RNA sequence: UUUAUCAUUGAACUAUAAUUGUUCAUUGAAGUCAUUGAUGCAAACUCCUUGGUCACACACACAUACGGCGCGGAAGGCGUG
C-alpha cells in the first residue's frame, strides 16, 4: 500500500472487533439457518383467506 | 391583451422562439355537441377555408338521439398555432350559443365569456397553470385535459406552454374509429343505465325471492335496534 | 389466562359431558370443553379442547391426567398452547377513559355564552346525524350532544370546531353521559376508584341501517340495498324508511323557513 | 484468443471446457460440456445461444456486429443439428487441481464402497 | 426510418379481381402481447467474475535490434528414461 494511505489510516482511529464463543456462534448460526429456511418455505396467503366468501372462490 | 383572435395569433407567432415546426406523430380529438346544425355549418366552412383538410378532419354522429348531435374534431399533425386557433374558435362557438345569440361574429370573442373546455390526447405523452390533467378518466386509451376560466391571451399562452412541453409520438393509424366505438359504447352504457332508472321497483331484481330472503333478517335487526334504544335509555337513566 | 389443553386419542363412546365431568370439578374449574367431531358424520375424531381460567389448575390437570384411564384408553391431556421471527403483536389497554373508547359517541360541547337554548343547540347538531337528547347543564356554560353513530360524531367535531355560537368560540371534546358524570363525581368526592364504564355497542352486524342518515317523518318497502331500510326516529323508536322522505323533509324545511321568517321559533 | 487448445486431445479430454459449438443454422452455443455420447449429444452448463440478425448480415458481408444472445442455462443439445465445436475459454480450476479433486473423488468412492461393505455385513 | 386485418351490401365512386382506392356503417372466420413496440446508428456513467495485484532496483541498452543468466504458477510444443 501507499505511504500517505498508511499515514492517514494508522492515525484516524482503531476500531473494536466483536467476537463470540463457540456455543454462542453455533446457536446463532443455527437460528439464522432455521430463519432462512422458514423464509424460503413461507409465502403470503392473504388473498386466499381474504376472498373466501367471494362468489367465484370455487 | 385584446379580445381579438388574430392579434393574439400574431403575438404567439412572434415571441414563442421559432414555433413554426409542428410535432411529429401528433394527434388531438375534441368531441363537441351542438343544439343546431345550421349555425355550426357556417363556422365550420370558415374553419375549413382557414385550416386545411389534411391537418383537421371532422366526424359526424349517427343521429341516434335526434336532438343532441356529437361531432368529433380531429387535429392530426398540427402545429402549435393552428391548435390554439381551432381550440379558441370552437371554445368560443360552443358557448356563444348560450351567452351571446345576438353578437353574430364567428371570429370575435367578447370579454364577458371565459374559455372552459375538455380535450382528449393520446396516452403516449411526456411533459418532461390553467390546463390540468384528470384523475379517473373514462376512456381506456386516451387522457382527458381540462382548461377552465380564461381570457383569450391566457388561453393562447397556456395552450402554447402546454404544447411546448409535451412530446407526442407513434400514434395508431385507425385510432379515431376505435375512440368512436369506445365513446359510443360507454355513453350507450350510461344511457342504458338511465333506462334502468324506472325499472328499480318490482322490475328486474327478483323481488319475490328477495322479500323472503330478508324477511327474518330485517326483523331481527329491528329487534336489535329496539334493544339498543332500551339499553341506551337504561344507560342514560340516573334513577 | 384461559389455558388450553388438548386431549387426544379418546374412545368413540365419550361425549362432551363425560369430558367436562373428567376435566372440571377435579381440583380445577374448566371454563369450556369441546370435543372436535366430524363435519358431516357426527362421530368424534378422538380429540378435544379444554380451556380453563387459571394456568396452574390446567397444568395440574394435565400433569394428573397424563395416562389416566379415559373410557378404556389413555387421556393424553397435554397442553396445546403455552425459534421463529414472526410473532403476533400484543398491546396493553388505555384503561378505558372517555377519549380512547371507540363506542363513545357523545360530544362534550363547551365555551357557550349561557344564552343558547336546547332546541337551538339541537338545530346546530341536527343534520350531522340522528340524535337522542340535547340537554345542557344550567349555569355551567356547557352541554352534551349524544348521537347514535360514531362517524356522525366525527363529522360533527370536524365541522363544528372553531364555530362561534353567539359571539363565543366553541370548545369540542369528548365526555361521558350525565349518570356517568354523577358516578364520577360521587367516586371522586371520596377518591376511592373513580372508574368509568364503556358505552354499550350496537349488537352488530346490522344490515338495514345506513350511517349518517336522518329522517324526520302504509309502508310498502322493497328493502333494496341502494335505498335505506330502517332508521332511528327523531324524538324515540325504529321506523321503516319510506319513499316519501325527501318530500316530507322538503315540506318540513319550507314550514321551518315560513315559521322562522316570522319568529315562531329561533332554531 | 490465446487459449492454446491441446494439440492431441479428444472429447474425453476436452471435458469441462467452455466450448463455442456451431450448428447448421449458425446458432452458436457457448457453455461448458459435461457429457457426450456416440451421437455427440452435448449437455451445456451456463449456456448462451447467440445469433446474428438478417439486417446485421448485410454489414457482415464484405467494424462492430450486434449479436443476439439468449440465455439457456443448463441445456442438453442434440448431435443431429450441430456442425462443429471449438474450445473458447479455459475452466476455472487447473489440471493439477482437477487431479487432486479426482484423487479426492476416488478416495471418497473407495470409502463409500467400504461403508457399503460394512453395512452389508 | 417502417408497419398495426379481409370479404358482402347500402349513399357517391376511381374502375381489367373475390368494388381492390376514398368517408361512414350491419354482418361473417381466425384475430400474439407489443407502437413507451421493431431495425440501424452513436457517446457517457455505474456495477459484477478473473489474476503473482510476486523478489531486488526507480537504474542508460541496441544491426548478429535488444545480456529471455530470478522464484514460481497457468496453457502448449519438442526431446529422453
Amino acid at each position: 500500500r501507499g505511504r500517505k494511505e498508511r499515514e492517514n489510516s494508522s492515525q484516524n482511529e482503531t476500531l473494536k472487533v466483536t467476537c463470540l464463543s463457540n456455543k454462542e456462534k453455533r446457536h446463532i448460526m443455527h437460528v439464522k439457518k432455521m430463519n432462512q429456511k422458514e423464509l424460503a418455505q413461507t409465502s403470503i396467503d392473504t388473498l386466499k383467506l381474504l376472498y373466501d366468501g367471494s362468489p367465484g372462490y370455487s | 391583451q385584446s379580445f381579438d383572435i388574430w392579434k393574439n395569433l400574431d403575438r404567439i407567432r412572434s415571441t414563442k422562439k421559432n414555433a413554426g415546426q409542428f410535432i411529429k406523430g401528433s394527434l388531438l380529438i375534441l368531441p363537441m355537441r351542438t343544439e343546431d346544425k345550421q349555425q355550426f355549418d357556417e363556422c365550420m366552412d370558415e374553419l375549413h377555408k382557414y385550416i386545411s383538410k389534411d391537418i383537421l378532419r371532422c366526424y359526424p354522429q349517427k343521429e341516434q338521439k335526434d336532438e343532441g348531435m356529437l361531432f368529433y374534431i380531429v387535429l392530426k399533425d398540427f402545429n402549435i398555432l393552428d391548435s390554439c386557433f381551432v381550440l379558441s374558435v370552437l371554445l368560443a362557438f360552443q358557448k356563444r350559443l348560450w351567452m351571446a345569440p345576438s353578437e353574430k361574429s364567428y371570429f370575435r370573442v367578447p370579454k364577458n365569456i371565459n374559455l372552459t373546455g375538455s380535450f382528449y390526447l393520446p396516452k403516449n405523452i411526456e411533459t418532461g397553470s390553467s390546463i390540468v390533467e384528470v384523475g379517473f378518466n373514462v376512456v381506456p386509451d386516451f387522457q382527458q385535459f381540462q382548461v377552465k376560466a380564461c381570457h383569450v391571451s391566457k388561453f393562447m399562452n397556456e395552450l402554447s406552454n402546454f404544447f411546448s412541453q409535451v412530446e407526442f409520438g407513434k400514434c395508431e393509424a385507425n385510432v379515431i374509429n376505435y375512440f368512436k366505438r369506445e365513446y359510443n359504447r360507454t355513453y350507450s352504457q350510461i344511457s342504458l343505465a338511465l333506462y334502468e332508472l324506472p325499472l328499480i321497483g318490482d322490475g328486474l331484481f327478483d323481488i319475490k325471492s328477495y322479500i323472503s330472503k330478508t324477511r327474518p333478517i330485517i326483523e331481527t335487526s329491528k329487534a336489535q335496534m329496539i334493544k339498543h334504544i332500551s339499553e341506551m335509555k337504561a344507560y342514560n337513566e340516573i334513577s | 389466562n384461559n389455558c388450553s389443553i388438548f386431549v387426544g386419542d379418546l374412545a368413540p363412546n365419550v361425549t362432551e359431558s363425560q369430558l367436562f365431568e373428567l376435566f372440571i370439578n377435579r381440583y380445577a374449574s374448566t371454563s369450556h370443553a369441546k370435543i372436535v367431531h366430524d363435519q358431516v358424520t357426527g362421530m368424534s375424531k378422538g380429540y378435544g379442547f379444554v380451556k380453563f381460567t387459571n394456568s396452574d389448575e390446567q397444568q395440574l390437570a394435565l400433569s394428573e391426567m397424563q395416562g389416566v384411564f379415559l373410557n378404556g384408553r389413555a387421556i393424553k391431556v397435554g397442553p396445546t398452547s403455552g425459534m421463529s421471527q414472526f410473532i403476533y403483536p400484543v398491546q396493553q389497554q388505555p384503561s378505558l377513559n372517555h377519549f380512547t373508547d371507540p363506542n363513545n359517541t357523545t360530544v362534550f360541547i363547551g365555551g357557550l355564552s349561557s344564552l343558547v337554548t336546547e332546541d337551538e343547540l339541537r338545530a346546530y347538531f341536527q343534520p350531522f346525524g340522528t340524535i337522542v337528547y340535547v340537554k345542557i347543564p344550567v349555569g355551567k356554560c356547557c352541554g352534551f350532544v349524544q348521537y347514535v353513530d360514531r362517524l356522525s360524531a366525527e363529522a360533527a367535531i370536524a365541522g363544528m370546531q372553531g364555530f362561534p355560537i353567539a359571539n363565543s368560540r366553541v370548545r369540542l371534546s369528548w365526555g361521558r353521559s350525565a349518570k356517568q358524570t354523577a358516578l364520577l363525581q360521587q367516586a371522586m368526592l371520596s377518591n376511592s376508584l373513580q372508574v368509568q364504564q364503556q358505552q354499550p355497542g350496537l349488537q352488530q352486524p346490522n344490515y338495514g341501517y345506513i350511517p349518517s342518515s336522518t329522517c324526520e317523518a302504509n309502508v310498502s318497502s322493497t328493502m333494496l340495498p341502494g335505498c335505506q331500510i330502517l332508521n332511528y326516529s327523531n324524538p324515540q323508536q325504529v321506523i321503516m324508511q319510506g319513499s316519501e322522505a325527501v318530500v316530507n323533509s322538503t315540506n318540513a324545511m319550507l314550514n321551518r323557513l315560513e315559521q322562522g321568517s316570522n319568529g315562531f321559533m329561533f332554531a | 484468443s490465446k487459449i492454446q487448445v491441446a494439440h492431441s486431445s479428444r472429447l474425453a479430454n476436452l471435458i469441462d471446457y467452455k466450448l463455442r459449438v456451431l450448428t447448421q443454422d449458425g446458432r452458436v452455443y457457448i457453455g461448458q460440456l459435461m457429457a457426450f455420447d456416440k451421437h455427440m449429444n452435448l449437455v451445456l452448463n451456463e449456456c448462451i445461444e447467440e445469433r446474428v440478425p438478417k439486417t446485421q448480415l448485410d454489414k457482415l458481408r464484405p467494424l462492430n456486429i450486434k449479436v443476439e444472445k439468449r440465455v439457456l442455462g443448463l441445456t442438453i443439445l442434440r448431435g443431429e443439428q450441430i456442425l462443429s465445436t471449438v474450445v473458447e475459454d479455459k475452466p476455472l480450476l487447473s489440471k493439477k487441481e482437477r487431479l487432486v479433486r479426482d484423487k479426492k473423488e476416488k478416495k471418497q468412492a473407495q470409502k463409500q464402497t467400504k461403508l457399503r461393505k460394512e453395512k452389508e455385513k
